[PDB]
């Protein structure tokens, strides 16, 4: 809300339509249409089936990024002991089958404990929400200027 | 006899509470709408 | 090995014994109680730590305590 | 388990002679279901890339054949189960 | 069970694994001699250079490309795994000799491959 | 044998045991020390087979509850036919139902929200209907309001006789357990009964009603001289001009001529063009053929009379080899348990509704339903959720199942079991296919996406592309095109529009377009075939391993919504079979979210839209799907961006409360994750130290404060996930087609 | 419907008497139900043969 | 598996041919005179003991712990008692002289290779 607040501030000065800001920010849909929907726009418009341009990295940045935030919440929410009894039937499925039960592991195949489980989700969280926020200011930015 | 301790519960005085007051809001806002003075 | 101690709230009543599924947990007669029982674990070695035993202590607080320590193969209780 | 695998082939007369006779005109095949087919199967043999979706009496008669020959073969390994 | 009776037997049991006894050069020859063969497919007909002339040359780069990461995970495996010397596959000499055969025999059935494009 | 054997005055039917909250469990009437006793007030409030294990207490509590909902449901209906008559522009909408938009509800007059009152013409305005109610009235015939204010007096008296039934069926007239297990009068009353005389008597009301009045109509008849219904049964002079086969009686029936009837009912297919719905004609003989197929086939069931099957004697005789023992057991599984019965019901009931979703926006069968789009979209989409959900509750009732009822005495080699033998190898191979398809349906949107990204269009996955034209779909699709005079012989046009010859447009608006199915479309279905392979291996994981997992070998001792053992085994949260239902909860959202998000879009880029002179196509995206389908990019851009601007810019309209249907619906979504990721050992002293702040100023509460259990925790995290994540997609499509169609 | 020669009911009478002949093979007891259960389905069978002797053919 | 990791192998003996229920899934016949059963993990076992146990009389039984080199163990039982059942032949290990409420605080044991607990 800091960077968001800031960054939609300057984006009315930069532009120069105070007033774009001070009507359209006292409600969400002020900031959900006026900021967020408006300034994706020469984000989103990174590469299109017509071509490209300069901003395709960070457009394709900002998807990969929400594929990084949402796989947080496949640590987040779903917790270990589903896939401790996942594991099992996929180490059941290596050692039965032919051509793969030479190879063994060394290390047990083993879930993620429930600290490391909320840790890797909460990294894939703050990846994918940190590069989508730096996809977007930097895009935006760079979109409507430069 | 036992039907107004069923009306002595949670949710039915809730209701029959918040319905009074949501009561007081609306019928306090048709009368006296638009009211950001006071 | 999950290091499961048994304090001096421990009055005896069978609950974590019979709630354990392991049998790493016994009861030892132990003159300082009224039924003069006292929960032992001796066998944690196979404890896998899954604070069953916790659930139904009903002492004030926790006479068992199960400690996480180490990790075997019998203590990650994995099948194969 | 599969302890009578002994014939295949009489499904195929089981299933060919019960729908070559039969002409039934209006459909695709003005013959028969099988005439239709086995005519059909004799222009595209010899080594021809055609056969595109809009070729109806190969195309459909592969699978209203087969779904037919499936079943009838399928209920010839019931033909041992009373065995 | 099901899915072990004596067919199911029979073909694993003539794989280049399974069978009696081959010098483990050879028996990852063999390997190497399917998997190598193989690996020009998807790199011609769908890889980048699928274009210009470069079709089959890029099938070569590529799929060797992955045959010495393979030889690589081969040599993981039997650095890490397989510590005794019991002189076959489960082995630390047996099983380099199965991953130089995979890679000569796979190297072998890339440029066999690439040589069998010509036609 | 057959016999009907009901206790009388079985409960009092006081009001004493009300003021007993939580009388139906003895584990819960001691009354509340904490404040988990209120919330296990509810989720024990239908545990009926977990009250008292008494089969047939239970079964009269189940089977009085049901005319409860039963009651709820005429309520509701009464309400839809009220709705349309007091407070709907119906009768005014009758007149021309392409130009003025459907709505019943007319919002009071209070601050602002009177802006919600849409103008839909109809010279009276209110919030548009998108459930479609008019355009099934108009196919039942209904004229004036005089038969919506009937029919919801009607409507209220069912609801009045559920409500009576149901009463009547726990206190004073009870049956026995032996009138519930006889099954083959269940099947065979209701196969007949409900199904039968059901479609039998509604084709006498679409031929004796919605046939001349729907004639009429398609004439184009204001609702005046339109005469009763009624008054088309008084005489048949008012029918034998519509159709004259009614001339003739009842004698070509009877004389089996029944080539005479080709006049009130035929095999067509198709649309009409006029009304832009089916042919009731087809849809009367439709249900005549459900009539006399269904009726034929109640009786397949001996009940009294030696004549029909027992389910024993028909699941013993498939013995099959690879079973062993064969279905040796399942009746006694059937009628014993109610949440077999309830897994299977609600699997068949669900997969119905989404056959029902398919089935209506490709084969519209009411009149002017493929002419306003929202109520053409949202029939699809609301039975596509339900369609979805019951599915679910399949993979939580027969979970139960495994850990309630489930026993092994009875259920020892059989078919059921012999799956438990090797559920490693079912769980093992559907985890196989669901990564397959998930780099095989997702990977190449990831492909796709970077050589968009990349610049190297030549190497997607286009048209122009490598190309992944679906040939099954697009050759069963021509099998479709060359149905009506082929093989489908009496036929005269397609079994639809979707398949087939050139669109039909009903007053400029499309109302079926012959859909094309290249290499965007493909990777689609794959996507579909894929959540529905995730949703699959979750719910057959919460079966299979409901009762004995490796992990956990006593899952049916711990119970059914327990929450996990502990952080032995390294941790075993979320392990229940209760858990994978909550987790088949969510990829329930994942795969119809996409399952609509290809609806909405495909159809809007193929089918819909308005069509100009000679003959000119025009879509609402204007057939960007094929070239913007393939990324995701393309996907959120051309879809959930260039989609919302309908929903977005609805401030100060009509359209503005779907626009707080929006935002807050992000808000709920958004607040379920507080339940999910958090714990209650957190919360727990969190609100402990609040209740420090109590006790200082002694306003402890008596019942003592805890957090919500684990269970609870986390069930609020799924029901606010898809409250707040349905009704984003809820607000967004009904924000977006409303401003077009 | 017309009389004695060939018509409607006189092939729906050989499929109600091949019917009851069903009747004494399926449960052959001759109760009541044998003919109201096995009139019924060489009854099903004639109009099956009515009609489908009617589209496809001459009568 | 076998070559590597501890079967456990239940012993027990019946009266009747009932039915039980594995921990692997799915029902077994169970001989009615005297029966053995290789199992996995010893949580396994025991709930296969509590599965019988809260059944019907079951009793003389326990797992013999295969461990691969060869030898047996004797799990459950140990002491032919039950183990909530007191036997005055159990010495007791695991306890301290309080309640928590004397534990030290790990500020002290910082440094050291101590327990919170150890006093
Ligand atoms: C329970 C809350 C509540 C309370 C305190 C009131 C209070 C009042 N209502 Mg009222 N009303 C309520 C609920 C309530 N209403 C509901 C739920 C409805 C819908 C059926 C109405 C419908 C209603 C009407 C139609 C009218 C009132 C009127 C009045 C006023 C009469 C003096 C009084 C202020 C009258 C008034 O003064 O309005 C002019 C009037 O005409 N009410
Ligand atoms: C929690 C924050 C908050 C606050 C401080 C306010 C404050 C206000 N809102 Mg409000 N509002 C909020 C949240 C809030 N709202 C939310 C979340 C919503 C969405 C549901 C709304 C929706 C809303 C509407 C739709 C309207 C308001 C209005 C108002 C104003 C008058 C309220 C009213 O009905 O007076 C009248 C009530 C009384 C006179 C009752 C008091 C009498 C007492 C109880 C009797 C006893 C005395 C001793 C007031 C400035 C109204 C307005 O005109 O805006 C300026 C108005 O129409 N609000
Ligand atoms: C999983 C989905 C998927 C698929 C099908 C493809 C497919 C492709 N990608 Mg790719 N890609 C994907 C995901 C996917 N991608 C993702 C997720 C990313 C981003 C992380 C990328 C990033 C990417 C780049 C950057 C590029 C490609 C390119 C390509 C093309 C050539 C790659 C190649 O040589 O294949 C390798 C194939 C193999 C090594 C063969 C293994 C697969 C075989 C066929 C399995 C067979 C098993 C067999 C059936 C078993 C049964 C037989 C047995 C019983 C005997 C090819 C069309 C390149 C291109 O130019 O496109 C034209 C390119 O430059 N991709
Ligand atoms: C042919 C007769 C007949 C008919 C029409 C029905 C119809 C129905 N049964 Mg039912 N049933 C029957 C015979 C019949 N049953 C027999 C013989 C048995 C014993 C084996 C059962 C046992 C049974 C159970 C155990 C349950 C049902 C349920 C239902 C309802 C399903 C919900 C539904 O489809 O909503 C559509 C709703 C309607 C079409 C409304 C129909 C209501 C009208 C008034 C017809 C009802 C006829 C009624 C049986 C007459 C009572 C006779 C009495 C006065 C002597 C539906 C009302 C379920 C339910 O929801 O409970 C109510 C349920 O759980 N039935
Ligand atoms: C966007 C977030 C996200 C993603 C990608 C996934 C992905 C997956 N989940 Mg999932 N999940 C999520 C959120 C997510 N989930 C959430 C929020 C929940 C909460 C309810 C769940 C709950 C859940 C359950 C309960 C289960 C899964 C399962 C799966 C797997 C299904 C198999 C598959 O698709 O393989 C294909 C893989 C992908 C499509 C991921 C993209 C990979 C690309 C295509 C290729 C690789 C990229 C690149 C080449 C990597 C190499 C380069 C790199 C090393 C530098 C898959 C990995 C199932 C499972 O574990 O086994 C099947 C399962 O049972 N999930
Ligand atoms: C001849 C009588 C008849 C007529 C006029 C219709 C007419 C209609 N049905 Mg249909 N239907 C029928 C019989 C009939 N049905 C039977 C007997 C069944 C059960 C098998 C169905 C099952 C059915 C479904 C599931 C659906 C329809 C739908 C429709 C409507 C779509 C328009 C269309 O082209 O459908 C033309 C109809 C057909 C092509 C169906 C032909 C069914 C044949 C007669 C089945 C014969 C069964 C017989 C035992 C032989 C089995 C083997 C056979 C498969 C080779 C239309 C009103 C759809 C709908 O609801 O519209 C929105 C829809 O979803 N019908
Ligand atoms: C042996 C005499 C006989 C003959 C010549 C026919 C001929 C026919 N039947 Mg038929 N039928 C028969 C006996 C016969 N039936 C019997 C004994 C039954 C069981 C009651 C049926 C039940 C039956 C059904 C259920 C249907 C036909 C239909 C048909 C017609 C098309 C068949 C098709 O789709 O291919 C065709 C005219 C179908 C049709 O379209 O009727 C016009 C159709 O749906 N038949
Ligand atoms: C459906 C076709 C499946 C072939 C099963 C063959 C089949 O039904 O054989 C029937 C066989 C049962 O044999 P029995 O003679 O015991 O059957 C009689 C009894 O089952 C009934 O009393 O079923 C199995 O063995 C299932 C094997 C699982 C087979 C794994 C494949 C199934 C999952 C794959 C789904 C594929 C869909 C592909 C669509 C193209
Ligand atoms: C689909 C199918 C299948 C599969 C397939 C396959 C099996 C294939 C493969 C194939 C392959 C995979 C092949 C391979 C090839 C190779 C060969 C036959 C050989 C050759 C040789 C070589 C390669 C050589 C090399 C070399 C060189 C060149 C030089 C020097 C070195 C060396 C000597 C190494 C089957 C039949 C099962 C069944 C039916 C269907
Ligand atoms: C998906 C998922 C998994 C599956 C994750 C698997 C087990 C890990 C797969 C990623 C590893 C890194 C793949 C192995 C390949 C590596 C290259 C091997 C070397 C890695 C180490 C040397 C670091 C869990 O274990 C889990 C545990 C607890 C709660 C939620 C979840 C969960 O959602
Ligand atoms: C916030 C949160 C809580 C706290 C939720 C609190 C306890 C419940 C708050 C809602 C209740 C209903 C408020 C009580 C208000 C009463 C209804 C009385 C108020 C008067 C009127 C509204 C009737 C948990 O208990 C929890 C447990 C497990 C995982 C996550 C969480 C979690 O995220
Ligand atoms: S400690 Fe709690 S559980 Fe263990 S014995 Fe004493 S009372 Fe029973
Ligand atoms: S630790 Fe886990 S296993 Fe050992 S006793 Fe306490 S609960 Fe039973």
């Amino acid at each position: 809300w800091v960077t968001f607040y800031w960054h939609w501030k300057h984006l009315s000065l930069w532009q120069g339509n105070v007033a774009q800001f001070n009507e359209s920010s006292t409600y969400l849909m002020g900031w959900l249409r006026d900021y967020l929907w408006l300034n994706s726009s020469p984000l989103i418009n990174g590469y299109n089936p017509y071509g490209m341009n300069s901003l395709a990295v960070w457009s394709w940045m900002f998807l990969f990024a929400h594929l990084v935030w949402a796989t947080g919440f496949m640590f987040l929410i779903s917790w270990r002991g589903y896939w401790q009894e996942l594991i099992e039937t996929l180490a059941w499925a290596h050692e039965r089958t032919p051509l793969a039960n030479l190879i063994r592991w060394k290390d047990k195949p083993v879930a993620l404990s429930i600290v490391q489980a909320r840790l890797v989700g909460l990294v894939h969280f703050t990846v994918g929400y940190i590069l989508t926020y730096a996809a977007f200011v930097i895009a935006s930015t760079a979109g409507k200027f430069s | 006899m036992n039907l107004k301790k069923y009306l002595s519960t949670a949710p039915v005085v809730a209701t029959l509470w918040l319905f009074l007051t949501a009561g007081i809001l609306i019928e306090l806002n048709r009368f006296f709408p638009d009211s950001l003075f006071y | 090995a999950h290091t499961v101690k048994i304090y001096d709230n421990c009055i005896g009543c069978t609950q974590c014994v019979r709630a354990c599924p392991l049998d790493v947990l016994e009861m030892v007669p132990w003159d300082g109680c009224k039924a003069g029982q006292m929960a032992s674990a001796p066998r944690t070695e196979d404890c896998v730590g899954c604070k069953r035993c916790e659930t139904a202590c009903p002492t004030d607080f926790l006479s068992i305590r199960v400690y996480l320590g180490g990790e075997t193969t019998r203590s990650m209780g994995l099948a194969y | 388990y599969p302890l009578n695998p002994a014939v295949i082939f009489i499904a195929l007369i089981g299933w060919s002679a019960v729908a070559a006779i039969p002409s039934n005109i209006p459909v695709l095949g003005g013959t028969g279901l099988t005439q239709a087919f086995l005519a059909s199967i004799q222009r595209l043999l010899a080594q021809y890339p055609t056969g595109p979706k809009l070729d109806d009496p190969f195309w459909f008669y592969l699978i209203v054949y087969h779904v037919g020959l499936f079943a009838l073969l399928i209920f010839g390994q019931i033909g041992y189960a009373g065995y | 069970p099901i899915n072990s009776s004596s067919l199911t037997r029979a073909y694993l049991s003539q794989l280049p694994i399974y069978r009696r006894g081959v010098s483990p050069f050879l028996r990852g020859l063999e390997i190497g001699m399917a998997h190598g063969y193989f690996l020009i497919g998807p790199f011609v007909q769908l890889g980048p250079l699928r274009n210009t002339d470069i079709k089959y040359l890029a099938g070569l780069l590529s799929a060797i490309g992955l045959i010495v990461i393979l030889t690589l995970g081969m040599l993981l495996y039997g650095a890490v795994s397989f510590t005794n010397d019991s002189q076959d596959l489960e082995s630390v000499d047996g099983w380099r000799q199965l991953a130089s055969g995979f890679l000569l025999g796979a190297v072998g059935g890339a440029g066999f491959a690439y040589l069998l494009l010509t036609l | 044998q057959v016999k009907v054997v009901v206790d009388r005055d079985v409960v009092p039917t006081s009001f004493e045991k009300w003021a007993k909250p939580g009388h139906f469990s003895r584990s819960l009437a001691k009354g509340p020390k904490t404040t988990t006793w209120i919330w296990n007030l509810h989720a024990d409030a239908h545990d009926f087979d977990s009250h008292t294990s008494s089969l047939e207490e239970v079964s009269r509590k189940i089977f009085s509850a049901h005319f409860g909902q039963l009651a709820i449901i005429f309520i509701w209906l009464s309400g839809m036919y009220f709705h349309g008559a007091r407070f709907s522009n119906y009768v005014a909408w009758l007149s021309n139902p392409t130009g003025i938009k459907p709505s019943a509800q007319v919002v009071w007059p209070i601050v602002g929200q009177q802006i919600l009152n849409a103008d839909v013409g109809g010279g009276m305005q209110g919030i548009q209907i998108t459930s479609g109610l008019f355009q099934l009235w108009r196919a039942s015939g209904i004229v004036n309001e005089l038969q919506l204010y009937v029919t919801a007096l009607g409507g209220l008296g069912m609801a009045g006789l559920m409500i009576f039934a149901g009463w009547f069926h726990y206190h004073k007239a009870a049956p026995k357990l032996e009138w519930f297990q006889n099954v083959e009068s269940m099947l065979n009353h209701h196969l007949a009964g409900l199904l039968g005389l059901g479609s039998l008597s509604w084709a006498g009301h679409q031929i004796h009603v919605s046939l001349p009045i729907n004639k009429l109509l398609d004439a184009g008849v204001a609702p005046s001289s339109i005469p009763l219904p009624h008054e088309f049964i008084l005489n048949r002079n008012l029918m034998a001009e519509l159709y004259p086969s009614f001339q003739q009686g009842l004698v070509p029936f009877f004389t089996l001529n029944w080539k005479q009837y080709s006049d009130i009912l035929t095999f067509k297919g198709g649309l009409s063009p006029v009304t832009g719905g089916l042919w009731l004609t087809d849809v009367a003989h439709h249900h005549l053929a459900i009539a006399v197929l269904f009726l034929v086939a109640g009786h397949m069931y001996r009940t009294n009379w030696g004549i029909g099957h027992s389910i024993k004697q028909i699941l013993e005789a498939h013995k099959g080899p690879l079973t062993g023992e064969g279905h040796k057991g399942l009746y006694e599984i059937l009628t014993t348990s109610w949440h077999a019965n309830l897994a299977i019901n609600l699997a068949m009931l669900g997969s119905l509704s989404i056959i029902v979703a398919h089935h209506m926006y490709a084969m519209p069968p009411y009149p002017y339903l493929a002419t306003d789009y929202p109520t053409q979209l949202s029939l699809f989409t609301h039975h596509m959720w339900i369609g979805g959900f019951c599915i679910v509750g399949a993979g939580a009732h027969a979970a139960i199942y495994m850990v309630r009822d489930y026993s092994p005495t009875v259920n020892f080699n059989n078919v059921l079991d012999r799956m438990i033998r090797h559920r490693d190898a079912i769980i093992s191979h559907l985890n196989w296919v669901c990564i397959f398809l998930g780099m095989h349906s997702f990977g190449l949107y990831i492909h796709n996406d970077t050589m968009r990204a990349l610049g190297r269009a030549q190497d997607m996955f286009s048209d122009t592309a490598i190309q992944l034209q679906p040939v099954f779909a697009q050759w069963i699709q021509q099998i479709h095109t060359l149905a009506p005079g082929n093989t489908a012989v009496n036929a005269l046009a397609t079994a639809s529009y979707a398949f087939g010859a050139d669109t039909v447009t009903v007053g400029s608006k499309i109302a079926m377009m012959p859909i094309k199915l290249g290499t965007a479309d493909f990777m689609v279905h794959h996507i579909h075939a894929f959540t529905i392979h995730v949703t699959t291996l979750i719910l057959l994981k919460g079966v299979l391993y409901a009762r004995n997992s490796r992990l956990i070998p006593d899952k049916a001792n711990l119970g059914f919504r327990f929450p996990c053992d502990g952080p032995g085994r390294g941790g075993t949260c979320q392990v229940s079979a209760w858990d994978h239902v909550f987790l088949g909860l969510f990829w329930m959202y994942n795969a119809l979210s996409i399952v609509i998000f290809h609806f909405s879009w495909k159809m809007q880029s193929d089918v819909w839209g308005t069509v100009t002179s000679n003959g000119a196509i025009s879509h609402i995206t204007g057939g960007n799907f094929a070239q913007s389908a393939i990324t995701i990019n393309g996907w959120l851009r051309d879809f959930l961006w260039a989609q919302a601007s309908q929903v977005i810019q609805s401030y100060g309209s009509s359209l503005s409360a779907y626009g707080l249907m929006f935002l807050g619906a992000h808000f709920v979504w958004a607040f379920s994750l507080m339940f999910l990721f958090s714990g209650r050992g957190y919360w727990q002293e969190l609100i402990e130290s609040i209740v420090w702040a109590h006790n200082k100023l002694k306003v402890a509460p008596a019942i003592a404060p805890r957090a919500l259990s684990i269970t609870q925790g986390r069930a609020v995290g799924v029901a606010h996930y898809l409250l707040g994540g349905i009704a984003t997609t809820w607000a967004f499509f009904l924000a977006r087609i409303i401003a077009v169609g | 419907m017309i009389t004695i020669p060939y018509t409607i009911p006189t092939i729906m009478v050989i499929s109600n008497l091949v019917g009851v002949a069903v009747g004494r093979y399926a449960l052959g007891r001759s109760d009541l139900t044998q003919l109201i259960a096995s009139m019924c389905f060489g009854h099903i069978i004639g109009v099956g043969i009515v009609l489908g002797l009617s589209n496809m053919g001459v009568i | 598996c076998a070559e590597t990791e501890e079967k456990y192998a239940m012993t027990w003996s019946s009266d009747q041919q009932h039915i039980f229920e594995m921990p692997t899934g799915g029902a077994a016949v169970m001989n009615s005179g005297d029966n053995l059963l290789y199992l996995a993990r010893k949580e396994q076992a025991l709930a296969l003991a509590t599965q019988l146990r809260t059944q019907f009389k079951i009793q003389d039984y326990k797992i013999y712990r295969i461990f691969p080199s060869g030898e047996v163990q004797y799990l459950h039982p140990k002491d032919g008692v039950l183990p909530y059942q007191v036997n005055k032949g159990r010495e007791q290990v695991g306890r301290v002289k309080s309640t928590i409420g004397k534990n030290v605080n790990p500020a002290q044991v910082k440094f050291t290779s101590k327990a919170t607990y150890d006093r």
